């Protein structure tokens, strides 16, 4: 939780936005995945949003859907994910690490036990894609008890009652996915909601800058990164090169 | 919510935030509808004038020879479409219309749900798109033709292990974006609230009719009512009205496939672990580290790797009992009905029958009045039974 | 004879002397039965508790859009077996039993009659042997499986042009020798007296129900009642009760096949010459020097190269009108029902529908209340329609 | 009609029974068929029962059923049958000739017209297999008007009312197909029925003699002859040889 507060503070003094890439743990391989994350961070990523391969991501698109298949095929398991995570943390002590999970993977061995291990490996936040605020009680409380920031998605069709709830319940940051977006950032700030990160379709520097200007604290690059991996699945050396550049670009555009 | 999304600990609304508005809208509409006598009248008209309700309750003549068991069959096989699925698909269709929708979204495996949604859509004049697992598509050519013939658009999904499981994902993804104009017509008494509740209320005529028919014919309620459990709609349809008649036993039958001990089955309620999938918390077929697994059964219609939450509940409190029937047992029950009563049952329904035959054979001098829900006809199955038998 | 074997000039008993005793026995039994209220009660029980009667009368919703025609369908497709054939097969079965018989003999072409006799036999516990034309066998594998599954013995006949025509011969030959213990369950309202009469009386509930249903729903009788004519049972079933309501038009539709002018059709009543075949004198498909010829139709169920004598009669006196519908016309009527009402009709029944669609389209501002006898469901036909369409 | 009366008279003075073979016109060929008939007569046949190929002989067995197929395949037609018939008569003026027909072939061009042509070609009797006594009026009357003997089958299950009818209505001979057969011949003789010929399964001399002794005026060899043709369909020269002998045998056993 602490790491986010730290990040957003530093970002402010330098009056810049946060650039947060998304990646699937173990895609396309474990060592390849680890090599990829080290690049993203070195290339300028402020934080990380990491996915744990799940069998039924009824909340993801084909891009992410295909990422999981690759991981699975690679032999990745939740257990292996946690090993990778301890390793990532070991080398990068300050970088905030958020996890994108599915409710079953969390519920599997008892909720509390899940967050316990998160805290243990040094994970900062967790986003359970299939748990609306309406059913978050157990997940929330467990997260807070293990000093884990429970991340919540703020959808386009978000009403006011929802806005107030997301503001109260969340920590670390707000996942921003009618409503004049400017008013969204507005309402949240007003409700003392955790800093909002713009998540919907951020795939060009133009968009990063816009988000910042719009009042967002930064932007999450949802699948643009997963694309590069795919495009270069063929050639690794270029997978990294393409990664470095893309990130460097997106980052430059946050300042 | 207006209603309780939970049955004991099972149920709830475990979906992305984006879908809550749609579910909330649906529940509001269902509640208003339920109270709308005009709605009830329209629904009743279709069931009767179009589908063929009330269905018959046939007293078996030859099958129980030499025993003290009286076996009755709820003839859902006689429903337009040839399966119980028609009842709720009409209710849902009527509902989409009340909400001012004009598009329907459905997913299918075996194909019976696709066909049923396609027919409901054709009749009420709704645009219909059906997601199908390319694996299922390949093996359900006939059902695909039926669907197309009826003016439904069939979208083959390949993502993952092209199956219902994945079908559901795209169906759900579609709905997230289109819920404004489209309605998602879920196939069973499962998924997120209020589907388990809706599907039940739209299938409860089976049970209500059985109750009246039996009192007329026997002047007493049955000892037990038996139905197969794929996802659970036919079962809860049958059970619903007898829940408060504690003297009536409720028996749900899950596919045993090759046999439990083999792992190749489809009986999560009794042999699986509760988890969170398809927007609900219920028992399911999952690996040790939480990956959802596939069901197995000779009958494609019983392939849902989980079960409706109301069932998991009824079990928990011991109001209803759940058993399993293997492929082999189903097949013999199939053949036995043909031969003695000249009725070709769905391989699905054969699982319920097989269990009732078990009860009868094990305790031949035990006097008992049973009712089996014959959820469908087996025309769709003769090729399967064929290639099984010839192979043997 | 107790009854009149003739309708005007058509009918009679044109069989070898050897069979007269059997026919005489059958007529005596039928007459006694008719008067037996206990018989009537038993029959009525089965129809209702086992077959699913009364069938629904569905008012079409979309098909007649933009016209002043109101189209209703008599849902015989909803009958156990999925065709009207079930009604009389049960009557005949009950009759064999009254005569103390324990064996049934039947012949089949498409297979629906075989299947229906097999089911009636299975239920009432009769031994059943079915003669089949090896040509038909080869192309009716699915129907053969159904039959065997039901415990009926299927005897493939090759003699001549292995078809119904020849099937009938062996069936008749068998019966000559076995009539003492066995009963011949003829498939339509044709053949020697008293079959045309029996089959009619056992199919007349269709018409009697239609009459009551229509008076309830519309408060007036239809302008016309339309049914397809293969051999004529569904038709006379429908017509029988309206014969004296001279304001009601009776329209029977014969298969036009590729078109009359081509010679490749199955419309003897209107395009054939009266002759003597199958123990009756009626119109038939015959060569110039008197050899009986084969009918032709996309629908195997309309393949009888002759027609029931009562029809030939009703025509003669102008009480009923007969028309033809071609393959192509039937196929479009098929597709149209699927698409607009989500009902898959038998390709047979499609001939009656196609004609009613014709009436409507030709005179769109003509106000008329029509009733089409939907004699069967088209599940059995999707492969045919499939391979036709794909081919195109 | 006259020919039968003549035959049965002559037979009596010689106290012997009539041997009547059955054959299909044009089987296996027209000239082959004609050659066959000349042999049957030369071999001792007292009379002839000739069949006209019909499409649906719901009163015949596979043996006869196959005969028709052969004829049809040979290109035989009713019209061709009548040509053959004029020819047979032309060479054999005294031999009684009976026809086995199906009601349609008779009804086809008008009943009367049918018998007219029979009389014209010199046919003595006609048996319409599918016309019971109950429906024979038109056929009977037409036969009598053209001096054609209407033959009727007397079945095993024949009651008394039937016996009286068959006796009154028939001419030429009675086609004999429970009831002590001895009583059948008895009852017929009593009713002044036309001489009864035993038709059921007469395929051995033993049977001919029996029939005679039983009181029958002779026997009709229903399909034994059609068999020989079939058996030797392969070789003609032997088809005739086998025919000659068989007939000679059956005939010897009638004396
Ligand atoms: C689909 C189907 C089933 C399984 O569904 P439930 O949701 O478990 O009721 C059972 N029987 C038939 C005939 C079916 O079509
Ligand atoms: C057999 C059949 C027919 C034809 O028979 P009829 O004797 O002319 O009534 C028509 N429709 C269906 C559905 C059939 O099975
Ligand atoms: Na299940
Ligand atoms: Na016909």
């Amino acid at each position: 939780m602490e790491r986010y507060e730290n990040l957003f503070a530093q970002l402010n003094d330098r009056r810049e936005g946060a650039f947060v890439p998304f990646v699937t743990l173990g895609d396309p391989g474990i060592e390849q995945s680890l090599k990829i994350i080290d690049t993203l961070i070195d290339a300028g990523a402020d934080a990380l949003e990491l996915g744990v391969p799940f069998s039924d991501p009824l909340a993801d698109g084909p891009t992410i859907q295909n990422a999981n298949l690759r991981a699975f095929a690679a032999g990745v398991t939740p257990a292996q994910c946690f090993e990778m995570l301890a390793l990532i943390r070991e080398k990068h002590p300050t970088i905030p690490i958020g996890l994108l999970m599915y409710a079953n993977l969390v519920f599997n061995n008892g909720i509390d036990a899940f967050y316990a291990r998160c805290e243990q490996v040094g994970v900062d936040s967790v986003l359970v894609a299939d748990v609306p605020v309406e059913e978050s009680a157990p997940f929330r409380q467990a997260a807070l008890r293990h000093n884990i920031a429970p991340i919540f998605i703020c959808p386009p069709n978000a009403d006011d009652d929802l806005l107030r709830q997301v503001a109260s319940y969340g920590r670390g940051y707000t996942y921003l996915l009618a409503l004049p977006l400017h008013h969204l950032i507005e309402k949240l700030k007003e409700y003392h909601a955790a800093p909002a990160l713009q998540g919907f379709g951020i795939s060009s520097p133009e968009q990063v800058s816009a988000a910042v200007r719009a009042g967002a604290a930064g932007a999450i690059s949802g699948s643009a990164i997963v694309k590069i991996i795919e495009k270069n699945l063929a050639s690794p050396k270029q997978m990294l090169a393409e990664l470095r550049s893309f990130v460097s670009a997106m980052k430059a555009a946050s300042r | 919510t207006l209603l309780n999304p939970y049955f004991g600990e099972f149920g709830g609304m475990y979906v992305p935030q984006i879908l809550m508005p749609a579910l909330n809208q649906l529940e509001e509409a269902f509640v208003r509808a339920q109270k709308d006598p005009e709605f009830q009248a329209q629904f009743a008209d279709l069931l009767k004038n179009y589908a063929g309700r009330p269905t018959a309750l046939t007293k078996c003549q030859n099958i129980t020879a030499g025993t003290r068991t009286t076996l009755y069959l709820k003839r859902e096989d006689l429903l337009h479409g040839g399966a119980h699925k028609t009842n709720q698909v009409l209710g849902q269709a009527l509902l989409a219309k009340r909400m001012g929708k004009s598009e329907i979204i459905a997913e299918t495996g075996a194909g019976q749900h696709g066909v049923a949604s396609a027919l409901a859509s054709a009749l009420l004049g709704l645009k219909c798109r059906i997601y199908m697992g390319a694996k299922d598509v390949e093996r359900q050519s006939p059902n695909v033709f039926r669907m197309r013939l009826m003016g439904a658009e069939v979208i083959p999904v390949h993502s993952g292990s092209a199956t219902l499981k994945d079908a559901c994902n795209e169906a759900l993804r579609d709905w997230s974006g289109s819920y404004e104009t489209a309605h998602y017509m879920l196939g069973t008494a499962a998924g997120p609230h209020p589907y388990p509740t809706i599907v039940r209320e739209f299938q409860r005529m089976i049970g209500e009719e059985t109750k009246a028919q039996i009192l007329d014919k026997e002047g007493r309620l049955p000892d037990a009512v038996i139905a197969c459990v794929g996802g659970g709609s036919n079962a809860i349809g049958m059970f619903a009205d007898f829940i408060n008649d504690t003297s009536v036993g409720l028996i749900g039958v899950e596919p045993g496939g090759h046999g439990i001990e083999t792992g190749e089955h489809g009986a999560p309620l009794k042999h699986g672990r509760v988890g969170i999938y398809f927007g609900m918390k219920a028992p399911m077929m999952q690996t040790a580290d939480g990956q959802i697994e596939e069901s197995y059964s000779i009958s494609a219609g019983l392939d849902f790797p989980s079960v409706g939450p109301q069932h998991a509940y009824l079990n928990s409190i011991g109001r209803a009992d759940y058993v399993s029937i293997t492929d082999d047992e189903a097949l013999e029950a199939f053949k036995t009905l043909c031969r003695h009563e000249g009725i070709i049952p769905a391989l699905e329904s054969s699982h319920a029958l097989a269990h009732a035959l078990k009860m009868m054979r094990e305790q031949p001098e035990k006097e008992q009045l049973l009712v089996v829900n014959l959820s469908g006809r087996g025309d769709k199955d003769i090729f399967t039974v064929h290639d099984i038998l010839k192979a043997r």
